[PDB]
């Protein structure tokens, strides 16, 4: 019989010739009935056909074809802790996904699949089913419900073979730990059985550092103890002798350091046996010959382990290379960026011989721009010489901008508002931007302040900072504290090491005040400025325009430029005037950020800071008052209100401040008060030594993701301010404020999250040893 | 909720390569003959059809 | 954090308590501790009214089993190490045969305790652990290693007369394969799905047939525990292949006679014609020697954690990891009586010897039960 | 000038007086190809002049250098040995 | 959320979406149709305008994994020719999109990796499609990417001048010389190296420049 016509009755996913291609009747073919059923199976061997049902009408073929294609979804449910893609790349596995045929033959397969995921995470128990639920016109969708009883978790390793150690304490010795208790709670208690494999290579670097080289494990078996949770092992090993360095006879491609590699060779001959020294000083050749060139210094140790006194000698085969195998580099993530200010950041050159930390130098650089979300390495040999590596750099670059805001004292009444933003080396372009201000109905504040940190390749950086501000105190007038206050600052960067690093610069200060306060250390510090003022109204004014000699120095050698590890960076500043000044004052201040991770793989670091500050007079005309130091709220202390920490003001008994309203100042006048009024103001203390305690936690709780930029601390801190010429003969019904001993302390939990402009950081602290006067807001934004 | 009415102002893009100015042969005098190409540097140089800018194909 | 995320599976309970014939004890005197939490192959031996009970970690008593009255106490909590005073830790089950107490340790260490103060009659390392408790017979220390290896010791010192390895899967795949004596020849199953047979006085392997499958490729049950032990009828043997599946094969040959590979059962006693068993769901039934034939069944009970089931009192007597204590009938399946007795639960076996019953909780150990 | 902390200013590309001594004239590249490799720099319409030359900036006081220029032929075959100090 | 429709309106739906610019639903339409019917006769027309509606409302990477679909679903195909421009078209948006350009700042120094890209494309489009309707158009893309290219290594051929690297300068701007003639900042580079030939003590190379020089200051 010949074929007239196969009937393509239903596809749904192949073409209608495609269709007839895998047809072994099609038309023109003498067709039997063999082949007729020799297409059942081939239209079946297509993977999309559910059913085939080859007919004909006399010869002329009809197929009743039934079609399994595309699964439109996959519905996971019952999952809770492992990503459904996960079970899609399982599912992926299996090569069926959404548009892919269903088959309910792969059903269980992939349910058992899925319980072989189980089986592998850290489950058994855990049981899955599918639900297929058909979807128009060839269509189904997998929901699937995950019935998870409850994992497998370790309970006990047995160590045979050991014969020095407790088993115990190589528990304590491994990762894997089983012990968190109710009253000495420690810790978590987990199961993967890769972790297994770590502890054995734990044990075996358990037993390279001793000497023992005729350690070995034997083997290692779980127990598959019937509960589907317990997990206790065997450890089979053989302990060994123990084995003593007496001797490295290193050769090889020495390249004519071999006294240079015989000072990675000092050693003492019969010292027990440590093969991670022996990996370390094998390293320490790759970095003595890295930065000698030698960017493969093939390295093979051999352990000549001599049993006959117990002892090891070592051989050590050395490869060097070439030195001139760093031909150029090349930079990729400059997309938003300027390439010379990344190619500035290096200290391996091109045209050079390799220097292998010289590119971690560089890329220290790299680490301590901060600019960065990633700073990778890629260091491709090119293939013709190996005098030709070209080092790609693929960085992953950072956001930038940070602005800062405080909703107050109107956006109704008027427009008012704070204001203020960074650019952060101005998109990376080399210049540095910080600029704030304010413009209200209490007082007009201008800030400036740019920095091209790199206006030469000397790291010549010029710092130029301005202010203008208007501050008044506008409540009807110039009557209550007034300052019109302006002023520049230039500043330079000075390079003193690769980590010691100088500041200074030249201040212009001029400030044109009226009409101030009954404050009465402000007349004290008018009558040291000279002024004999009305210390009883409000009704004097003054200008001055002080000048002054800036300076500074720094540290680093801390980790990152943004999201640092460890290590410290000591940042010494200072202010001083100079003749011709107004005045003659000095202060300076010093500022520490020193890390310790607690955590070495930095799950937990210590972080240590504390703000020293000192100013006062060079002789007579002294600091002034808006010098000195301001806490509380944020600034480096939560818990308080901003500026709320130091001595505070007293007013004197006072007439006529030019401005008497219907009793909403109260200013000592003759509003009411018209006497001595110790006032709660934080004016600040001429002297500051505050500090925190803020320490590195983790977050488990949300996608790492982004956690790897957030940053959780609690902090500990505790501070005291105060002016050292407080004298409290004059002061006889007050605190006396020349003390050390203006404890205060609050501690806290940090809350930063990194928007994509900048960090936004929130905290809540409760002061729990407070010296009064101050105002306290618990809840903080720190934006 | 809502975001309409004039959600963006001025938001765009443009052709500015075929808006940039193109470029003049260098030359080389008899003994200082070098390579110049290194690659996909050589293309075939074609008027291959017109309509360019936002006359080009949109769809 | 931990308590709020927590994942449970859900088993039945057991149905249909009976007391028809109401259940009590003879005593308990019981050991104090034992098992507990921490699962092992260890179970209690009754012989000469002596109680032979000791706690897991630690006392190794001898109970008079009239009382259980402490007819001497050693321990292996002593000889000072890294433990210092190193605790008992056991293995495999009691074994007391001759004026010896053979046991296997967790410390893999194997001893011969002089049964009438508990002296070390002897004393030997075991290589590794044992999955299997030693049948300590014919002058050997027969074992069944964690390793596969049959170590036989010569039981008079330890003196080891062989070590012979054995089928191996990848990891420890829990059940006993103990090495059991029959006609002249060392049968062995084996928890990697296969059986063997071994010759007794050398470890020479007579035959060693796969049968069933394993995790690794073809997952497997861990609520099923399959009793690997091989029991050995006239010769055609009869035991269990792990994953459940039971199987009838020539014991000169290995050649099947029938098997059953659709078996998950846990613990096996082949009573007669009527097999009696315990299934992964704990359903009992009743199995021919031609076939898995249904004699009787019982699906009454069902999913809990069982003992090996015995019969006693004319009852099949099990109890559970619960706590509760149940007599079944030999024929089909109706509780005789029940007894919730503790709720240390019981994960060893309960042995039947001297006419008596004797049962472990897993750290409220002995009850010597009567009705 | 005046100034003090100026980090130094490195350059390789430069063999030793060894290497110097491993070749002759009428040596092809590619007979110092096989010991001493290729340069970072040769001619690049002129001849096959190899280029090793050294370059290094000391503190406060000029730039060391060691030029080495290796005049090949049109058949690589080495004609001059010509190496400069610094100036 | 599109319900399953008439995919005939599903395309009409996004077309008008298309002309409404509405790409935040065109391209809603336009994937459950593809989630529907990627078979369509049109779906692969769908593609066309799925790499221009991405490219419309600004989808690159999504872009970029239908780019290579039509690769894979359509290895010959005779819309390829807009494709490849729409390769390196998103090669060309993919390489510089930022706002710093719209400062007046001139990005020829940020990293060309995607203009590496479009500069491959749009010559596998004028060679691929000599005569298409993009091969006039492409061809300026490639015009001032070549000079884009050159003022990317021209900066880097500064930094080496002033770092001193005076070898490093020779290797960029030859790198440079071994890539274009016709770019003027080559003409730009020409006395530097020279510079750094002398700089270098190379005088008689540094000749050899000003005749080149001489040949290139007019």
């Amino acid at each position: 019989f010949v074929v007239k016509d196969i009937h393509f009755e239903g596809l749904q996913r192949v073409a209608v010739g495609a269709a007839l291609l895998s047809m072994p009747v099609r038309t023109g073919d003498t067709v039997n009935d063999e082949d007729i059923s020799n297409t059942i199976r081939a239209l079946f061997a297509t993977g999309n056909f559910e059913d085939v049902r080859v007919l004909r009408d006399g010869d002329t073929l009809l197929v009743q074809v039934k079609e399994r294609p595309t699964i439109a979804s996959i519905t996971f449910s019952g999952n809770k802790s492992v990503k459904d893609d996960m079970l899609k790349q399982n599912l992926e596995a299996s090569g069926v996904r959404v548009g892919e045929s269903l088959d309910r033959t792969t059903i269980a397969d992939i349910e058992k699949g899925l319980e072989d995921f189980y089986y592998s995470v850290g489950k058994y128990s855990a049981s899955v089913k599918a639900v297929v639920t058909p979807l128009p016109r060839n269509r189904v969708d997998l929901k699937l419900v995950f019935q998870e009883g409850v994992s497998a978790e370790i309970q006990q390793i047995n160590i045979v073979g050991n014969h020095a150690f407790t088993t115990d304490e190589l528990i304590s010795h491994f990762q894997l730990r089983d012990e968190v208790p109710w009253w000495n709670v420690v810790g978590d208690r987990k199961y993967q059985k890769q972790k297994l494999a770590g502890d054995l290579e734990t044990l075996r670097s358990y037993y390279l550092d001793r000497g023992y080289a005729r350690f070995n494990i034997d083997s290692t078996q779980v127990s598959l103890t019937p509960d589907k949770k317990g997990i206790y092992v065997t450890v089979n090993i053989t302990e060994g002798d123990q084995y003593k360095l007496s001797g490295v006879e290193v050769s090889g491609n020495l390249a004519g350091h071999s006294a240079e590699i015989e000072q990675l060779t000092k050693i003492e001959p019969g010292e027990l046996y440590n093969g991670t020294k022996v990996t370390k000083m094998e390293d320490d050749i790759k970095k003595l010959l890295g930065r000698y060139g030698y960017a493969y210094p093939r390295v093979q140790s051999m352990p000549e382990i001599n049993d006959a006194d117990k002892t090891v000698k070592l051989r050590v085969n050395v490869d060097a290379g070439n030195r001139f195998y760093v031909r150029k580099i090349r930079f990729e993530g400059n997309d938003t960026s300027k390439d010379a200010v990344l190619r500035r950041e290096m200290r391996q050159m091109e045209g050079a011989w390799l220097g292998s930390d010289l590119v971690d130098q560089g890329k220290e650089r790299l680490n301590r721009l901060g600019f960065f979300e990633t700073v990778d390495t890629d260091t491709q040999r090119v293939p013709g010489s190996p005098d030709q590596v070209d080092v790609v750099y693929k960085v992953k670059e950072r956001n930038t901008g940070s602005f800062n805001f405080g909703i107050g004292y109107g956006t109704e009444s008027g427009v008012s508002f704070q204001a203020g933003v960074q650019q952060d080396n101005w998109l990376g372009t080399g210049y540095a931007v910080g600029i704030n201000g304010t413009k209200n109905d209490y007082q007009t504040y201008a800030e400036l302040s740019v920095t091209n940190p790199y206006f030469t390749v000397d790291g010549v950086s010029l710092g130029g900072r301005l202010f203008y501000n208007d501050f008044q105190a506008d409540d009807a007038d110039l009557s209550d504290y007034t300052n019109k206050s302006y002023g520049t600052d230039v500043t330079l960067g000075f390079p003193i090491n690769e980590y010691n690093s100088l500041r200074a610069g030249l201040g212009y200060v001029h400030n044109s005040l009226s009409n101030m306060q009954p404050q009465v250390a402000m007349w004290r510090y008018l009558y040291s400025m000279g002024e004999h003022p009305s210390t009883s109204d409000q009704d004097n004014s003054f200008k001055t325009d002080d000048f002054t000699f800036n300076y500074g120095w720094t540290y680093n050698k801390l980790d990152r430029g943004y999201f640092p590890t460890d290590g410290s960076r000591v940042n010494l500043t200072g202010k001083v005037t100079i003749p011709g000044s107004d005045n003659e004052y000095y202060k300076v201040t010093l500022d520490t950020a020193t890390y310790v991770p607690i955590d070495d793989d930095h799950k937990w670091v210590v972080l240590g800071r504390t703000r020293w500050g000192y100013g006062d007079g060079l002789g007579g005309k002294e600091m002034p008052f808006y010098e000195n130091f301001y806490a509380g709220g944020s600034s480096t202390v939560r818990g308080f209100q901003s500026n709320t920490i130091g001595p505070k003001a007293v007013y004197f008994p006072h007439q006529a401040s030019n401005y008497d309203p219907d009793y909403d100042y109260e200013c000592a006048t003759q509003d009411g008060a018209k006497d001595l009024c110790k006032s709660d103001d934080a004016v600040g203390g001429n002297a500051m030594a505050v500090a925190s305690l803020e320490f590195i936690t983790p977050t488990p709780f949300i996608s790492d993701k982004y956690a790897n930029s957030v940053r959780t601390s609690f902090f500990w801190d505790m501070g005291t301010v105060w002016d050292t010429n407080w004298d409290s003969s004059q002061y006889s019904g007050y605190p006396d404020y020349s003390d050390p001993s203006n404890i205060r302390m609050s501690a806290g939990i940090a809350l930063q999250w990194m928007s994509p402009l900048g960090p936004l950081v929130f905290s809540y602290a409760q002061p729990f040893k407070k010296y009064d006067g101050d105002k306290a807001e618990q809840f903080q934004f720190n934006i | 909720c809502s975001s309409d009415s004039r959600y963006k102002r001025q938001v765009s893009g443009d052709e500015a390569y075929l808006e940039a100015a193109p470029l003049a042969e260098l030359h080389a005098p008899a003994g200082m003959i070098l390579p110049v190409t290194s690659g996909d540097y050589a293309i075939p140089v074609t008027n291959g059809s017109g309509a360019v800018g936002k006359a080009l194909d949109i769809r | 954090l931990f308590n709020s995320e927590e994942d449970v599976v859900k088993m039945s309970p057991l149905p249909t308590v009976e007391n028809q014939f109401t259940p009590t004890t003879a005593w308990s005197t019981s050991v104090g501790s034992g098992i507990g939490n921490f699962y092992s192959n260890l179970h209690p031996a009754l012989a000469d009214n002596v109680v032979y009970a000791a706690d897991r970690a630690g006392l190794v008593k001898a109970l008079n089993a009239d009382d259980g009255k402490e007819i001497w106490s050693v321990s292996l909590a002593e000889k000072d190490g890294w433990f210092s005073k190193e605790p008992a830790l056991l293995s495999g089950g009691v074994t007391v045969s001759g004026g010896h107490v053979y046991i296997g340790s967790e410390k893999a260490q194997v001893y011969a305790l002089n049964t009438s103060d508990g002296t070390v009659a002897w004393q030997t390392k075991v290589a590794g652990e044992a999955l299997s408790r030693p049948v300590v017979s014919d002058g050997l220390v027969l074992i069944h290693t964690s390793n596969g290896q049959l170590q036989a010791l010569n039981e008079a010192d330890g003196a080891v007369k062989w070590t012979v390895n054995l089928d191996m899967p990848s990891l420890s795949l829990r059940g006993e394969s103990a090495p059991t004596t029959a006609f002249g020849a060392a049968v062995v199953g084996g928890d990697n799905g296969r059986v063997s047979a071994v010759l007794m006085e050398q470890g020479q392997m007579i035959w060693q047939q796969r049968i069933s499958q394993a995790t690794g490729s073809t997952e497997i049950d861990r609520l099923s525990d399959v009793d690997t032990t091989p029991v050995v009828v006239n010769g055609v043997v009869f035991a269990l292949a792990y994953n459940g599946n039971l199987t009838a094969l020539d014991l000169r040959s290995g050649q099947i006679m029938w098997k059953r590979e659709l078996g998950s059962v846990n613990d096996f006693i082949v009573d007669g014609n009527r097999i009696y068993l315990v299934d992964q769901n704990d359903r009992v039934m009743a199995l021919t020697i031609d076939g898995g034939v249904t004699l009787w069944t019982q699906s009454d009970l069902l999913h809990r954690l069982l003992t090996s089931p015995v019969l006693y009192n004319g009852n099949l007597v099990v109890g559970d990891s619960e706590g509760y204590l149940h007599w079944i009938n030999v024929e089909d399946g109706r509780f005789v009586a029940q007894q919730k007795v503790d709720s240390s639960g019981f994960q060893t076996e309960p042995v039947a010897a001297d006419g008596k019953l004797l049962i472990q909780a897993k750290d409220g150990t002995v009850y010597s039960i009567t009705r | 000038e005046r100034v003090v902390y100026r980090p130094d200013i490195n350059q390789g590309n430069y063999l030793t007086a060894n290497d110097v001594s491993k070749i002759r004239v009428g040596m092809t590249q590619q007979q110092v190809a096989y010991a001493l490799g290729t340069p970072l720099m040769s001619d690049p319409f002129g001849t096959n002049t190899w280029f090793y030359v050294f370059r290094q900036q000391p503190g406060h006081e000029g730039v060391t250098q060691q030029t080495l220029t290796l005049t090949f032929n049109s058949s690589g075959v080495l004609t001059n040995i010509d190496n400069k100090p610094a100036l | 959320e599109v319900p399953d429709n008439p995919p005939n309106e599903i395309y009409a739906t996004a077309q008008q979406k298309l002309q409404d610019g509405n790409w935040r639903q065109a391209i809603t339409q336009l994937e459950a149709l593809d989630n529907r019917y990627p078979f369509g006769p049109y779906s692969q027309q769908v593609q066309l305008d799925l790499i221009y509606a991405y490219y419309k409302n600004a989808d690159l990477p999504l872009a970029q994994a239908a780019i290579d679909r039509f690769i894979r679903l359509n290895p010959t195909h005779p819309n390829i020719d807009y494709v490849m421009y729409m390769r390196g078209l998103t090669n060309m948006a993919l390489d510089d999109s930022a706002l710093q350009g719209f400062f007046g700042v001139d990005r020829s120094d940020r990293d060309p990796q995607h203009a590496r890209a479009a500069f491959s494309d749009f010559s596998k489009l004028v060679r691929g499609y000599p005569n298409s309707q993009y091969t006039t158009d492409a061809t300026k893309r490639l015009v001032f990417l070549k000079d884009r290219l050159a003022k990317y290594e021209y900066s880097v051929a500064e930094y080496y001048t002033e770092r001193g690297a005076w070898v490093a300068v020779v290797n960029r701007v030859e790198g440079m010389l071994r890539d274009y003639p016709d770019t003027q900042a080559t003409r730009d580079a020409l006395p530097l190296m020279e510079n750094a030939y002398r700089q270098m003590q190379m005088n008689a190379q540094a000749e050899k420049v000003a005749k080149i020089i001489a040949a290139n200051s007019s």
